[PDB]
């Protein structure tokens, strides 16, 4: 009864976060690595995770109530955003400045958030 | 104008052979990619006469078993020559490669995408080239 | 001097096609560029009569739709033979190279882009062959 | 009413203050990268933005009258200079000394600019 | 249809060839993974009649005999038509790439693994051409 | 089956060559490896009638003499039509490639070695085609 968020979930949801951010800043539009599909007509954006590293020892334990052990790590993502008409160099800054921006993050980045 | 070759041959046998066409749609809801959950949509047809023939050279790219890091992969490819009229993808649409399905050195049959079309829009006779490489195997390609 | 070929064929089809000359010109008052908004200007013409072909090999550059990062690009050239004059763009000038409406091989009609020009000064005939590469699509090429 | 001049006014007007002084001083013809012509004629410079780098964390906050924030991040923009013809060695240097002279800099940066 | 290229040849010789079948199979009892110890079964077979030739060139590659940091290796190559049908290996099976025995420029007899097979499937006469490598010396090939 | 090619020809001239086996031997009473002291045994024998000719092109690496930044070392090389069997070396054995002995660039005489060897199995006539290179100067070749 005790359940939680386990990876696949936080890493699948950190994508969507991205995309809706860089759709709602930039005004381009967004197209993932996963599959491949003809080239969009007019400017969009790509997004790629490109890398992911762990680190290595556990921080907390979560003991369910039956005795099962729950083990959380920190880990670190990166992407790789590619803009690919337009003015791209000016697209990509807004979608940097944004995070800067409190109103616009707590949309997608609530506080208490797994990223 | 040309008048021969704007007939059927009546010497070298031709053959027809199925084909299907291809396009693709988004099916997730709220993601807010264009890509979504793809899905692709079939509508079948065959060609009316074609000539099948494989690679003439012993190209290390054209083999049909290559030796990769994980194991023995499959390869295979034609040249075809046709009176029908089949496309490639084009882009800002929905429409992807036509495929037709042909026999491989495995001696089963499996998907051939169209990489390559040659048209002479000067000479008027509808007769075409096609250069096709087989899909890889446990997948609809791309 | 020549004689046969100082004059048309009358065996082989030929076909006219559509052109059109390109300037450019200088449009932000106040930026200190020979750039400035560019902009082309246009004034269309026709070719006597012509003949179009596709490229002959199967080069991984000269397929029509091509895999990148972003999606399945596309591509398309001929070789055109002509009676017409047409001229590539001159340095230090405001002339850009002629363009010329053709059909591609997703079914529609594209503007090609001469590159490559060939003459014969020392024979007399006004016999021309030329080198085509199709625009990239959603755009007016440069 | 609480108006300012956004990231896109800035950035398109530091190339042509650019382009002004390398005209005004070496004396050569200019060109951007943007869009290709036919290669001019005489010595002349070709301008391009080759670079930007972001500060991760803004410096000033402003609040507008009915309380929407506007936030301020500090960045540095490369350009690469690259005279053909004539002496374009020398031409750059005198691009370069331009920026210690007092009355020339203020026709084009002056006090208070965003660059 | 074709008619003559339909029956065997009456001028030039032609020679039968043995050939054996392969597969693999798992033995470890614990092991978990699917390569386990391999093993590898055969079944024997006869091609009706065949045409055996070497290289054509003289490419570094193709030399009999190649200097090594260890020593003088050993290699060898072929290439036969025949009209018996022989398969390459299948990728999601348990089956492998057939291989026949055939002379080599030791003086000896070695097994030669099929690595390229050409079909013409619009034509009908059962007529192949493979292209075959010499299995590495002190092993079975893979 | 073959006639014509099955006996000796009587138009082109044709001439014997010299040749002689090579085998390897390690001497060293104590030391623990396969080489050894290593030496060679030779035992020489002729070819029946072979025909030498040079090389075609003028590729760098088939001139005679070469620049290096030692002194201007030489090479040579040849392609040969013999009705005698001459072997390459094999692996996990004490035989080596055969050598026949043939004239130079220089005016002298010199050892060429057997590099590529070529047979037609399914044909039957003894009809052979070899491609050789002369032996390091001051050496016995390996």
């Amino acid at each position: 009864p005790l359940d939680f968020t386990n990876s696949d979930v936080v890493m699948g949801a950190l994508t969507k976060a991205v995309g809706r951010l860089c759709l709602d800043v930039t005004g381009y539009d967004v197209v993932e690595a996963d599959e491949t599909i003809p080239k969009p007509e007019g400017p969009y954006i790509l997004v790629d995770l490109s890398l992911l590293t762990p680190l290595d020892w556990a921080t907390n334990e979560v003991v369910d109530e039956d005795g099962v052990v729950h083990t959380a790590h920190n880990y670190t993502a990166s992407y790789t955003l590619t803009a690919y008409r337009g003015k791209p160099h000016w697209a990509l800054s807004r979608v940097h400045q944004a995070f800067g921006l409190p109103f616009l993050r707590e949309k997608y980045f609530p506080t208490g958030s797994p990223y | 104008a040309y008048s021969l070759l704007s007939s059927r041959n009546r010497l070298i046998p031709r053959v027809e052979v199925q084909c299907r066409k291809r396009e693709w749609v988004k099916t997730d809801p709220d993601s807010p990619f264009l890509n979504g959950g793809r899905e692709v949509l079939y509508t079948p047809f065959t060609a009316v006469e074609c000539t099948v023939q494989p690679m003439r050279g012993k190209a290390i790219r054209d083999q049909n078993n290559q030796l990769m890091i994980g194991g023995e992969e499959d390869y295979d490819s034609y040249t075809v020559y046709s009176e029908t009229l089949l496309f490639r993808a084009r882009e800002g649409t929905e429409h992807l490669s036509d495929q037709m399905l042909l026999p491989d050195s495995g001696g089963g049959q499996t998907w051939f995408t169209v990489m390559k079309a040659d048209m002479y829009p000067s000479s008027g006779v509808p007769r075409y080239r096609y250069y096709l490489i087989a899909v890889p195997v446990g997948t609809e390609g791309g």
